[PDB]
RNA sequence: CGCCGCCAAGGUAU
RNA sequence: UCUGGUUUCUCUUCAGAUCGCAUAAAUCUUUCGCCUUUUACUAAAGAUUUCCGUGGAGAGGAACAACUCU
């Protein structure tokens, strides 16, 4: 074969179930310890519950992680946000990724976005943590309607409902 | 929408690719080096017996051929972008060589893969309102008022120099 | 991580564990970020200063306070969490200050000599707030 | 093992901290093997003995 | 008693 | 009772010992075999080197150098 799939591999998986369906997200935890950290404890604080995806770039992105709905609202659980965890072989050369949302400097919280194709001028900007299991990539798939209105923010945004940890390493508590 | 199987194990196989099988031909067991040597054994064993038309199949009546692909391997694919083209058969019609010439006379001047690459990276008188706007033979819409004015001034028309022969219509 | 010595390490290696964790983290975070305002040395200086850090502090977690013993202290030189020739030259008299190996190799300077680091600044000029190339301060 | 336009994977922070599986291990029994028990698997079988190598 | 396993310059001018 | 030293790191020339219980390439001068001209060649001899390593010897330190051979 020489398909060649060009990443490392991957430790922990969460369940993400959305009105558009469910998301099984795995998550290189190795690679990125902080922000993997971040997100299942706030996976595992039920934080995600009522969050709406406020910004659709169709073909480019798709943003979640606000529970405000305005593109500012991003609280961490270590009071302060964290680093920039970069990786050469975890780059956006494809879809079905998932990045922690970023406005220059060191300040990456629960603001994150999934990816909807080739996102190259994202390098080096990022912190990529995880991916998407396929057979479910889809249910995000149908997340990239166009219905915006504007640049960002549809009529009717889809909203999660449960997520649940499949896997969860270096065990933590939700205060 | 699409459910999940609800399992921790991941998309995919654990070695990330380090087995690869490269099974674009025959398989193992149905490959001809696999038929020429199942020929071969059951030729070693039938000896003694001497036509006991239980027959064997085709080849027993009495590795080379297809060889088997090497399964732990990819072929190191390389892009011959360089054509072979006669240049003066091409653009110029006439080749010296005539027949001699090793490349390929062609004449089709379309467009080669890299350049497929590197393209799919990329009133008016008096200035004023339409005083009942109103035509003439030559379709000059004018004024009415403002019309009478310029026929009084000249029996021509404004834009052409139309003769307008006295024949002012809306 | 990579132990590289299948050993089990005996008494006291769980009490300077989190504590070497913690410089191996801050270690890679001084290995990791990119070159850009740190000129062409200045951003190799902080992993020789937390070298630096790690190896005085078990220098001082062995020969000082005399808590550790012989055996990890020799297991963690033979790892990697502290040098076997640095420490031969902080058992000198005339010095222990020292800000890493680069300033005692008289052939790694041209002229045949030490750098300016390894000078008393008391009897050195008065007020200049130099710093070597090679090592990062004084 | 790896594609074109791919970096040699940045020995820095890809597999610094993951052990490796497994070597080959042979099991030596003791009471049999009991003198070479100790040894056998070592990058250097003797170096700071002076009863049997010369030095380092 | 069982040889042998192939690249390039030579042509689409300067 | 006196006599009192194994390793490790740096220069120092000599090597005639399967210097290495094994063995790479290149050059020249010849014989061949593919060959159109050549570099890539084939494989035998003759004689040179290059190269990966090694042997014993003069010093300066350091490493438990004071355990102790004598
Ligand atoms: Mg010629
Ligand atoms: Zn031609
Ligand atoms: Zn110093
Ligand atoms: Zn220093
Ligand atoms: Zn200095």
């Amino acid at each position: 074969s020489n398909i060649y799939i060009q990443e490392p591999p991957t430790n922990g998986k969460v369940l993400l179930k959305t009105t558009a369906g469910d998301i099984d997200i795995e998550l290189w935890s190795k690679e990125a310890p902080k922000a993997c950290r971040n997100f299942i404890q706030l996976c595992l604080e039920a934080y995600y519950d009522n969050t709406i995806f406020h910004r659709v770039v169709p073909g480019f992105i798709v943003q979640g992680g606000d529970p405000t709905g305005t593109g500012s609202g991003g609280e961490s659980i270590y009071g302060a946000p964290f680093k920039d965890e970069f990786h050469s072989r975890l780059r956006f050369n494809r879809r079905g990724l998932v990045a922690m949302a970023n406005a220059g400097s060191h300040d990456n919280g629960s603001q994150f976005f999934f990816t909807l194709g080739r996102a190259d001028e994202l390098n080096n900007k990022h912190t990529i943590f995880g991916k998407v299991t396929g057979d479910t990539v889809y249910n995000m798939l149908r997340l990239s309607e166009v219905d915006i209105d504007d640049d960002e923010r549809p009529h009717n945004p889809h909203k999660i409902k449960s997520c649940e940890v499949l896997f969860n390493p270096f065990d933590d508590i939700i205060p | 929408v699409y459910k999940s199987t609800r399992s921790a194990k991941p998309v995919g196989p654990e070695d990330m690719g380090a087995t690869a099988v490269y099974e674009l031909d025959t398989e193992k067991e149905r490959d001809a080096q696999a038929i020429f040597e199942r020929s071969q054994k059951i030729q070693e064993e039938l000896r003694g017996k001497e036509d006991d038309k239980i027959y064997r199949g085709i080849n027993n009546y009495q590795r080379k051929g297809p060889i088997r692909a090497p399964e732990h391997l990819r072929a190191t694919v390389r892009w011959d972008y360089q054509p072979d083209i006669c240049k003066d058969y091409k653009e110029t019609g006439f080749c010296g060589f005539g027949d001699s010439c090793k490349f390929l006379h062609d004449r089709s001047d379309y467009k080669h893969g890299w350049q497929i690459e590197r393209e799919l990276d990329e009133c008016f008188i008096c200035r004023q309102s339409f005083q009942n706007p109103v035509v003439t033979k030559c379709r000059h819409y004018f004024c009415e008022s403002c019309a009478l004015q310029h026929f009084r001034t000249t029996p021509r028309c404004y834009v052409c120099d139309q003769q307008t022969n006295g024949v002012f219509n809306p | 991580k990579v132990k590289r010595s299948r050993k089990a390490p005996p008494d006291g290696w769980e009490l300077i564990e989190p504590t070497l964790d913690e410089l191996d983290q801050k270690m890679r975070e001084a290995e990791t970020e990119p070159h850009e305002g740190k000129r062409k040395v200045e951003s190799l200086w902080p992993i020789f200063r937390i070298h630096h850090q790690k190896t005085r502090y078990i220098f001082d977690l062995f020969y000082k306070r005399k808590a550790i013993s012989r055996e990890l202290y020799e297991y963690c030189i033979k790892e990697g969490y502290a040098d076997k020739n640095l420490i031969a030259k902080w058992k000198k008299q005339g010095y222990e200050n020292l800000c890493c190996l680069r300033c005692i190799q008289t052939r790694d300077t041209n002229f045949g000599t030490n750098c300016i680091c390894r000078v008393p600044k008391s009897k050195l000029e008065v007020g200049r707030i130099i710093e070597c190339t090679h090592c990062g301060c004084r | 093992p790896f594609d074109d336009e791919e970096p040699p994977l940045d020995y820095a922070d890809n597999i610094l901290d993951v052990e490796p599986l497994e070597a080959i291990q042979l099991e030596l029994d003791p009471e049999e093997d009991a003198p070479v028990l100790d040894w056998f698997y070592d990058h250097q079988p003797l170096r700071d003995s002076r009863k049997y190598v010369n030095g380092s």
